[PDB]
């Protein structure tokens, strides 16, 4: 079984986004109002799920092939890679890293989105993978286009992919959202301005990675996620 | 002073997460594994328990896009990381509200007695992570039993709780479904009753 | 008929891309190598066909309708509209305006485009209108994908519309190519470089424009298109 | 100096330029009402004449991707902008190069003679304007016709060009195709008889 | 045999120097005029030879003792050492590095020079040898001087030491020329000058390194060498 | 965009690069080992053959200091990068034009048929990097051979050449040489009859 | 991206709107014409009704110097905005809390049925903007009336409200004031029984 044997950096939460961001107005209702109330860590925090035994399937990771209905996906064909890392550079092997998003049109496949561009019969949306020894993962997918939402009378998201990565402990699990390079919608969107520091908003911006390209097939992106640092224990109970 | 590369900062998993994480509920077709609300094998030791419950906003309302994660030992007090859908027993899980009813459901043990840092017993516990819309960073919680009082009481986490009212909220309630035993864990992001979440 | 009375600006032939542009490699045959003879405006260049009278299909400039097979294309739904002056500023009614692009995926409806990105069966690629009497034009589409092209061995189009103007005469009529705010391809593109002067570039970007949007509906993009100033003769023979 | 806005700059229509300008070639269905290159009606007045030639690149190779738009006046030495698919006569047409043989038509009448700003006459001439992938701004130029030699000799236009050799490029061979009036004219872009293209 | 597992970024035809650069007066007519053909990677271009197993001299690296005519060469005693790496920044271990330079003077051991300045009886101008296991690699040698040629009428090339790098593939390979910090002759140069981006440029010159020197004995460069980035192929023929 | 590390620029191999490579020809005494214009030992298996060629300039001139590096396979379509002068067959080799002739000589084996990455037979062919005073990059070409035409005519680069004329700069010439099979491969850098050069 | 030109932004009516906006109310005198409370003349045609209504803060203590604005369809469901005391009916009326009792009333008839812009019926309706010291820009909101059950409950601007609960808060309550029909509409600005405040 799994072992207390490392801590992991307090996460910085003015870094991240606050929980009462009124703009976006769902947080307005979804959001505590009291403090949380800090613990230390224990085998409880410390420890997470490791997946090396759960059993992908062959397309898991590419969804040009994964919703495989008698043609290829409609949209910009992109590779989106990058590494998983913790706080002090050490990288971040094997470990879970799921992704899904809406189609070229900004449509997703979910009972409950209703938005008026269509679906694509060969899009599914969702995919996942292990990182390999090195902490890199890869996606092939199709560039996801702006969704309109009921937020204000004229809101729409950038195109953005979302990802949740396990690492080594449930302290370290994270979900985010990639953006990507150049997006005008960025800078006006709610959620993402649900991140105070405009530092911060940049780490989520995925860079157009022209070295990792297919020549004549599909383009990059390259997205490195920074999981909380893990360091070993010292001088306690003493 | 020393500064080390900021964290990716969080962002909300959005009304689709299921699309990604809950395949089933977004309306879609599975994979041939997929992580999800069954800890335990029938077969598995310990107490088998179905827990269950509902998620309320700050105007008392469901809130019906509820995803969680959980994390618990196994009824012998060990957490079991090596995922394996052949395993008995699994010490992580998923589930997801249903969009209708807005109840969740697991599966799974009561788990053991786990030592603090310190070697001080923690009350048993299942460790909760809740995503949704309009939730920007995951909340996290503990479910602990109402059955397991003794033990509550003297827990190091529950204890670090400074008003004893908000520690009832960490509580689950024992009822039965089906002649089987269950437990109800409702949580409440805002207002009254607020869930007590943490920070770690 | 037409008649000679107007002049027009002479063009700025560095601001305008050079005829020799070889990283841009099909230019190198296809530019002349003797300088251009420069003759004295005439009637036979200060005249050209004025399209009032050309008859439009209802849905010319919609490109979410003019190819449908039974649905709507993927995509990024956008408006793309902007307004035809000429270089003293003066709008440029009832001109035509044309224009064609990729569908999502960066392929064309043309037999010749191979690319292995799919096409979309309700998707055409061409559109047309008039300027409205105070110069303005919008069509409907979707936006497209970058295309990769065989020219040097990692080349990528950035997502880019050709667009087509009359004007009042052959002397402002002009072929050009729109692109989109913030692309990261547009800095790397050997064509858009083809242009030497980078504030010409910028003419070429369209902006989003989220004031012509339709909520939960499409996106807005906002090109303005200038031709040759336009000036009456004065002391002529005389 | 005074400045006006910029003019928009010119970029190349690239190689699937009939998507949006010669439907058909494209391999597409066309529109009710398309821009193409019969400029004359069987019935409109003056002499009907068959146009047609091939583009030469610098390597002596056939420019198949061609697009060319015309502007000329009737018979009578007058230019129609009132552009109308019911006129028997339109001074403004379109063509493109066939991507297997690399030759365009026009179907026309030959030009009436126009002065210039002047009062000095010009031979009969057809304006053209040249497009292609790898052309960034597109070329203009004039066609002449070789049976109007006394004309051509005294055209204020083709006296501006100041070898005398060169403005031979700028003359279309008269022939018959199927026992009708014919001009060939052949533009060659770049190298050995490179064909006269003006700025203005 | 050799297998195609790799793919490597394309070329930047505008950091290295153009083929056409005039004021290089030879390059006039051994320039192609026609553009080149951009070919996707096969075999044949991401494979190349390994001199793990070519037979080294023992003196093959030490130009003071490889052409040993009774003494050492006269100017000034250097290293000239450094790292060739992958863009990518990985080190390009057992990769063959070739040198060759002109004497003290400027006077090359070639039939065909005839500058006026002596031949060295003990100095030869070639050494080889492969980088360690950690991509570096070391010569010992004597500065070279500047070297006038028939270019402009008062042409001198800066000090300069021929390097050939085969690296991990025909792909890979390069020839070039590393300069001296410092010499005043670099900016005047035609043939440094060829590369048109000055931080190209910066990248030929060696720098001078004390910490490599032997004191009473010989001063030390150093060159670092960047090759192509090497990745592995991904999603292709799929 | 992700920028990586610069890759060093090139300079020419200038007119001394005899002296580092092709040691023989600077005048000078050579190493116990060198890399040479023989790829095959008179026992490797394959139809030997012996290459030659001369390179001009654009005004038709010898390029009397060619460095030439070059690439194949062996007879069985295999690359082999074990590079050892104990070898019956190395893949690679160099080799120089005389300054008096201006030739060079390759002895080889014919290379057989290699895939390119789409599983698409390549015509046989050998891979040159050409090296000289005046070149500031070395330019790619391949030398294909006259006797596969139709191999040649298949070839997915031969076809990648837009312009069929311009793929016959790459086929080299059979002929006999005191008895044996030879191949004739001119490069013209420059002008009429300019060889293909690649980039990848 | 276009930026346009900023609106110019909102400030407070400040306590003293009344004079500028309820001359009657401030404790002035009037002019000759004023723009008031009687949207219908005893003439127009349709349900003569009484509107009245209390405006509450957070606090839930009266508001008592609300300015209100209205705009409703005639009974026929048409906007009427040529506005004129001599016409029996004007779409646009205002009225104002008594600083007494701090109730406002209307006089005017029940608005016709008018589509949305996707022509789907909208229930019946009037349009509200309400103004107040502490309001830095007005409150916009709907009155809509609980003896339209039906059209309430497929009105396509209610069902933008995503809870039911909150729906509830936009249904005035009729009654019978003097025998003539009447209907209460009761604004809660913030807390328990929140109003709903649209943006458009
Ligand atoms: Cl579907
Ligand atoms: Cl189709
Ligand atoms: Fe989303
Ligand atoms: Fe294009
Ligand atoms: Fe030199
Ligand atoms: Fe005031």
């Amino acid at each position: 079984p799994a072992q207390d044997n490392s801590r992991f950096v307090i996460r910085d939460r003015n870094w991240h986004p606050k929980a009462l961001t009124p703009d976006y107005k769902t947080s307005i209702a979804r959001s505590p109002r009291q403090a949380l109330v800090s613990i230390p860590q224990s085998i409880s925090e410390t420890t997470g799920p490791n997946f090396s035994h759960l059993g992908f399937g062959a397309h898991d990771h590419d969804l040009l092939l994964n919703f495989n209905n008698g043609g290829l996906p409609i949209g910009e064909r992109i590779i989106v890679a990058g590494r998983v890392v913790d706080q002090y550079g050490k990288p971040v092997p094997n470990t879970l890293v799921e992704m899904w998003q809406a189609n070229a049109g900004g449509r997703y496949r979910h009972k409950n989105d209703r938005y008026l561009a269509p679906l694509d019969p060969n899009f599914g949306g969702v995919g996942r993978c292990l990182t390999d020894s090195d902490g890199y993962y890869s996606f092939r997918t199709i560039k996801p286009g702006p969704h309109p939402w009921r937020n204000g009378p004229n809101d729409w998201r950038p195109a953005h992919i979302y990802f949740g990565i396990s690492g080594p402990s449930i302290a370290t699990k994270l979900i985010t959202q990639l953006y990507f390079e150049g997006d005008p919608l960025i800078p006006m969107c709610p959620i993402v301005k649900s991140i105070a520091n405009p530092e911060a908003v940049q780490q989520l911006i995925a860079k157009l990675d022209m070295n990792n390209a297919n020549p004549m097939d599909c383009l990059a992106y390259r997205f490195d996620i920074v999981l909380r640092g893990q360091r070993k224990t010292h001088f306690e109970n003493c | 002073p020393i500064e080390l590369l900021p964290e990716t900062p969080s962002q909300t998993a959005g009304p689709y997460v299921h699309i990604g994480l809950a395949l089933e509920a977004a309306g879609n077709p599975t994979r041939d594994q997929e992580i999800w609300n069954r800890l335990a094998k029938p077969d598995a030791p310990g107490e088998h328990i179905l827990l269950l419950g509902q998620v309320y906003d700050g105007n008392g309302h469901l809130v019906r896009d509820s995803f969680l994660e959980v994390w618990q030992a196994d009824a012998n007090g060990e957490y079991q990381d090596a995922y394996n859908l052949e395993n008995a027993f699994n010490s992580f899980g998923r589930t997801a509200t249903t969009f209708d009813a807005g109840e969740w459901t697991l599966h799974t043990v009561k788990p053991g007695v786990v030592n603090n840092a310190a070697g001080v017993p923690m009350a048993p516990h299942i460790n909760i992570s809740l995503f949704a819309r309009g939730i920007n960073i995951h909340l996290h919680t503990r479910l602990y039993f109402d059955d397991e009082a003794q033990a509550n009481a003297k827990c190091p986490v529950l204890n670090l709780i400074e008003q004893p009212q908000r520690r009832e909220t960490l509580i689950a309630k024992r009822c039965e479904v089906d002649g089987k035993t269950a437990y109800r864990f409702d949580i409440r992001i805002q207002g009254e009753g607020e869930t007590v979440f943490f920070d770690f």
